């Protein structure tokens, strides 16, 4: 039960699901085998997390491994960069409905307890997953709305424009560069 | 709640479906009937002529009635939002 | 107490296993599998230079060290997980364009997707893996990497994570260079069934829906396999070469 | 009228006219896609920044579309005026009873005109199954040669092919419209006669 | 061993979040787009949430009293039973508990002193009540996007055109232009009325 | 229960299918065959002509008739219900 | 050995199938990806389970355990005496017509039937347990058909061929569901129909 | 058994399904034909009002028919029954 | 041996024949998995009892019975408990199978009641499994025919979507108790063992 | 075994594969080309009128071609079990 | 640790096969890994009786008549299950292992234990993938054919997992399956 709780609270959540929005945009649906497709968003979780650990592993790993303070309070200052990643990704708005809930508020965001945090850490992450995910659609909707007026002007309009549009969506896909673009775009959304 | 209070708010759904499907197909329609009207006086016989103005008239439209298409759609949301409570008890 | 010793080693050993494409997949027990790293711990035991004593196993630098570890199998055997989804997306992409899921074409959600020549390709991706010794190269470059990223001597870097993240671009890739020729057959079939629709509009999706382009795409298939080890052979240097820049060893 | 002409003048330019407009529409499109996978986190978190980068990508991508379509448009109403012309008669548009009539309607239906396009329709399927199969298969090698390929231009060369055959099946109908014209010329005055 | 940890499942106010959220991911199309397993972690952090005063006072009267331990399986056990029992009961319908009092046979004047055994099977037949009331809700919109796609669809001719690849993106807007998540899980929150 | 129970119940399920399918369909085909026996007249050959107003009218037929559908509905899984005694025995 | 099988025989000698099959086929019938996890359905079946079979466990726990707790025999009179209430529950619960062919099959046949052995009595009773849980999921299957039916009528007459008429008709179900109050009609026949 | 003898037990049983599907689709077919050729002389376009006179037919062929077709399935099921001895051995 | 000894005690009994016929009924019905495996291993492990009891009666006569007074036990016991055993599984071996594995072993053996256990049961299990094959599938053929029927009225009417699996789902639960179902199933796998 | 032994032998299931269902559609998609011919000529437009006559055709060419199509598996199953002892070593 | 013995047998290739068989014919959890892991248990006892005859009539009963070193049962114990174990092998597998724990180049049948087992189990692996996936064949046909003949006539959603389970099992019938396949796989062992 530990895994998941320490995926969540990563990068894992909004990477894996643009993964599966783009496995649905492809048409190609189960084709990159979720195995594969959990595999590589927790590779990019490691590859963006880079600083995150590393400043759980300076700030707090480092002078408890060389005791220079204790293990509770070493558990303490863990979650200062865990919180302070946390808190650039949450909205304000989906932070103060989870604060408001609580009764007990805070003065400034960092004061905020873990189990307030997280649920207005996931919600704001969704969000933006799907901020994203519709961004990936929109290119791979218009070669599907272009093979279907194309092949609607000519006539047919019996072809069904989803098995001629497939192999135009996998073309372009990896012709635009693809992967590597849409990389750099989960990997920018992630600016410390 | 009761059956009657759910038939009211699908009432209201189905309400939004025809004024949204309404408001974008009208003027598609209206300007197949247009050119339509113009193959039969003309006599021309060339069934996907109706394509291009048709479809050009349907993006038109989602860009005119887009916004308060939006809107309507997010007044919605918002009042089923609202409705809960009655749901609740 | 051996395993106070050799945990790290059988550790990476059998984290690379559980992902592996044949050993680490079903069909084979998880019991077999960790009965068959722990046998490869004793053989290559010779082979394994001297772990760093005075880190204990229950304490935290050791469970750091441990995932450190874990991360270097999954990273190793997930590779080959790619070479073989390389090609059941071959199988995936001239079955779903001849027609054969299609369900799961209209309805992206629940839908109905049948990967039955996607499970052909992987039957092909893993008898290849075996007939041309995969498995074999494949330990040993596990057993090359206790020396070339030594145990406790740091790990994957940044600059690898993203490097193998950029995989499903080469699995797209990949999937269009070998299927690019059935791609076009089976488009120019397509279209065709398209031309009998605008020219007679009789001939429906009931009349002869999706029987041209499934004779041919399973004809193209058929005809694929023929020179589909000349790929194979193409990707498993990239597969190789990319594990052999992760352990660095030089190569 | 013809029913034919119609149906390969759309064809056949939907083709010839794909070529040249989709050198460019492709080219949109790529833009179109690589500008919409580019984001930078300023644009990701308010949505109000989105909505210009999908305007501006669409709008640089509507005139090859609708560049091809509009010739699309042309070559179908020119293809059906090949026979005739365009007089402009207000009364056909008028309702008469007289046109939905069982009597003539059944008599149009049968006749020799039934079997000519009997004799049409199982043309229409062996042109398109003896030449989408022929090229299929005498274009063999060039065809499995599009695996090993560099990169790039390997995906070009095969846009550039699936063009031709579409082009040549389309094209290959010349007989089935061929054989209609005259019959329908024959009929514009057999009727009369 | 396996029917067990279902059970503290049930108990707590998790199902609810569960149900919801999977229509949910049922109406916007997506193919386990948010997958089964972040569901279940989202329902868990939420039900930490929810349940953090319950747990405050569980805290607070039952683990850490636990330590000069002055009781056992007698009252210590039955004291966790006190505050669950509390809760539930705020959030079973009367029409569901009368309904299982009855086929029980065994009457009590007052409602709070109604025997586990007969509680729980009111409290979750609410539960899935209320879950697929909201479920219900919040299905309508996405329901009113796939039918105007598939009419505009149909409309402009392309039939043969599944309005499904082209109803999900509007789809995720219409669910990000209204905050969404914010909205829907918080009168999942705001739903268990304290 | 015997099969000829189970025979009549499934006489009464395609009963309810039928009517409600007739309630909702009747409407959409009558203004089908209006608008068609339209295009015959005037002589105009434009086949997705007819979709909005059957689209029209379905909707306010779902409208109309929704709440003694629905009632029908009810009632027939009631029904079901006060007949489970005997599949009991 | 027989330690990983309790679990599967202990739930089939009490009234825990029919329900797990009933909410598993209506499950089924609300066209709905499962959502009530598996784990759901087992665990309102379990507490039902408590819900039901309280005039057996009460005797079970009074006349069985609570002696063995002065323990006054060993594993005896458990053994021979829990018997008795599952005995006399599932021997109320099985068709005549359905445990007739379990004794013809065990070659023994007994004039009065409370004496048939327990591995005659388990199977017939598991028998007339799947066939009344099978009747009842199909009596519940029916109204959640005619609106699959309904709603995939009213698409295809408009020519809505790609709609796939099983999303659009889940609200419609999920409405059903709630007018008709659901859960405690079907969880309030389930347990009712145990008459004992 | 034989491979003969499932190859016959395969005859009979792809010959109840095309016999229940004749029953039932036949009367609908035979609608179809009757509706499409009031199309065709009337000259009407109009390609989904053949939709609901083969669906009334469907149902109504699935009440005749249906009691019959139950027993016939039900026959079929008890002949697979005694046929279980020449399995045995 | 302990980690396979409850693998080992079902093979021997008839428990094989009825879990993989119980598997294809559910697969044939289309319930995605109601009757869940603790479910179906449950069924076919009181049916195993109920045709056992024969041959368990033998067992705790002759072994259990014994042990009780501890006359000999561990080798004499065991062979009385091989015994009867031998008997119920010699019984159900086909002949074909059973020639076909002594000639694997390639021992000579004369007498087919002489057979050694270690080449019997191993001879019992290709001819259980494929018994457990042939009645499923025959089992099988009255529910293809429904999905079959279903799947093409639907698309007759038109209707590509609209899965047949749930509307001919109930039609599947109508006629698998108008035929007595489980009465009839659960009794030809209780029939067909001789014992 | 090498890669190109393993390829000839998927060669040889492919094979088996397109020989069936050619065997089993051919039949279907002629009787689908007839039917359709006949459709175009009488300008018939009726797009599901084509089902019964391709369900009953693929029926009895599943009855025709049956036992040498189980024929033809069965000797594929049996080719590939003398098959092993090349993959022995 | 005791159960590794069962591992140095030939319990691996037929527990791989048939794995790989219930997923080959449509069966999802029919007979169920607990069944599957007992009738190849039973499998090998009748595979491996000559070895355990060997090792039993000459280092087990010698050994209860003890007459001799309680460490020494375990060389000669050692001696005839490796015989079978090496027959087996493939000589790549060994070699590559040999290679890999650094040893020179020696001689086979005096390659030491322990580098024998992970090349045996390997090589067992390989094989068991390789006849499995030639089993695999016949019933990859079948689920092909059926969704080619469904798809073709159209039905879109008739999962061809649940159609083409009665021809599986028809086919598995009639080829008696199990009299060829858990019947080659005791000729599958040359020693």
């Amino acid at each position: 039960f530990l895994p998941a709780m320490v995926i969540l609270m990563t990068s894992f959540t909004r990477i894996v699901v643009v993964m599966s929005i783009l496995r649905q945009a492809m048409g190609l649906q189960q084709t990159p085998s979720n195995q594969v497709i959990i595999g590589i968003a927790l590779f990019l979780t490691f590859f963006i997390m880079a600083p995150v650990f590393n400043q759980i592993n300076e700030q707090a790993v480092q002078p408890y491994l060389n005791e220079q303070i204790s293990a509770r309070q070493a558990f303490d200052l863990a979650q200062e960069p865990m919180k302070a990643f946390m808190l650039k990704q949450t909205r304000i708005k989906d932070l103060e409905t989870f604060v408001e809930m609580s009764g007990s508020q805070v003065t400034a965001p960092e004061q905020v307890s873990m189990a307030v945090l997280i649920p207005a850490f996931i919600t704001s992450e969704l969000k933006t997953a799907f901020q994203i995910g519709f961004m990936l659609f929109l290119p791979f909707l218009i070669i599907d709305l272009v093979v279907a007026s194309v092949l609607m002007a000519m006539g047919m309009m019996m072809l069904s424009p989803m098995i001629v549009s497939l192999p135009f969506k996998l073309m372009l896909f990896v012709l635009v560069d693809g992967w590597n673009l849409i990389l750099s775009t989960l990997a920018g959304s992630f600016a410390l | 709640m009761t059956p009657e209070i759910f038939v009211e708010l699908f009432k209201e759904s189905l309400w939004l479906v025809l004024i949204m499907v309404c408001a974008i197909i009208i003027p598609s329609l209206l300007i197949g009937l247009v050119v339509a009207i113009f193959q039969a006086a003309t006599s021309i016989n060339e069934q996907t002529l109706s394509f291009l103005p048709r479809l050009i008239i349907t993006l038109l439209a989602l860009m005119f009635f887009g916004h308060w298409m939006t809107q309507m759609l997010m007044d919605f949301f918002y009042s089923m939002i609202e409705r809960l409570p009655q749901v609740l008890y | 107490d051996f395993i106070a010793n050799y945990f790290w080693p059988y550790t990476r050993i059998a984290a690379m296993l559980m992902v592996m494409t044949v050993t680490g997949a079903r069909f084979v027990p998880a019991r077999v599998r960790l009965y068959l790293g722990l046998a490869l711990t004793f053989a290559v035991m010779p082979a394994i230079p001297a772990v760093p004593s005075d880190i204990a196993l229950l304490s935290l630098q050791g469970f750091m060290i441990t995932f450190e570890q874990i991360v270097i199998g999954m990273a190793m055997g997930m590779v080959t997980q790619f070479l073989v989804q390389i090609f059941v997306m071959l199988g995936q992409i001239l079955g779903m364009q001849s027609s054969l899921g299609f369900a799961s074409m209209v309805d992206p959600a629940n839908g109905q997707n049948t990967p039955l020549l996607g499970q052909m390709f992987m039957l092909l991706a893993t008898l290849f893996f075996l007939s041309s010794d995969g498995h074999l190269k494949m330990i040993q470059l596990v057993v090359f990497s206790f020396k070339s990223l030594p145990i406790g001597s740091g790990s994957l870097t940044t600059v690898d994570y993203r490097e193998l993240a950029l995989w499903l671009g080469i699995m797209f890739k990949a999937s269009l260079a070998v299927s690019l020729s059935g791609i076009i057959a089976l488009l120019t079939v397509n279209l065709s069934f398209g031309v009998m629709t605008r020219a007679a509009p009789q001939l429906n999706i009931f009349s002869l829906g999706f029987s041209f382009a499934l004779l041919v795409g399973l004809l193209l298939c058929w005809y694929i396999l023929s020179g589909l080890y000349t790929h194979y052979e193409i990707y498993w240097q990239e597969t190789e070469e990319q594990i052999c820049r992760l352990i660095r060893l030089n190569c | 009228r013809s029913k034919e002409l119609a149906s390969v003048s759309v064809l056949v330019v939907g083709a010839v006219s794909l070529m040249w407009f989709g050198e460019a529409l492709a080219q949109g499109l790529f833009t179109a896609m690589q500008r919409l996978f580019s984001l930078d986190r300023e644009e990701i978190f308010d949505i109000g920044k989105l909505f210009d980068i999908i305007g501006g990508s669409l709008v640089n991508l509507l005139l090859p579309l609708l560049m091809i379509l509009i010739t699309l448009f042309i070559a179908a109403l020119i293809g059906a005026a090949g026979v005739g012309g365009i007089n402009f008669s207000a009364e056909a548009a008028m309702p008469k009873l007289s046109k939905m009539n069982p009597l003539s309607g059944f008599k149009r239906m049968f006749g020799l005109q039934s079997w000519v396009e009997l004799l049409k329709s199982i043309l229409k399927v062996m042109l398109v199954a003896g030449v989408a199969f022929y090229l299929i298969e005498a274009s063999q090698k060039d065809l499995f040669q599009l695996s090993l390929d560099v990169y790039p231009q390997n995906i070009f060369h095969a846009l550039d092919i699936l063009l031709n055959f579409v082009l040549l099946i389309s094209c290959s109908l010349l007989v089935v419209v061929a054989i209609d014209i005259p019959f329908q010329i024959w009929q514009h005055a057999n009727q009369l006669k």
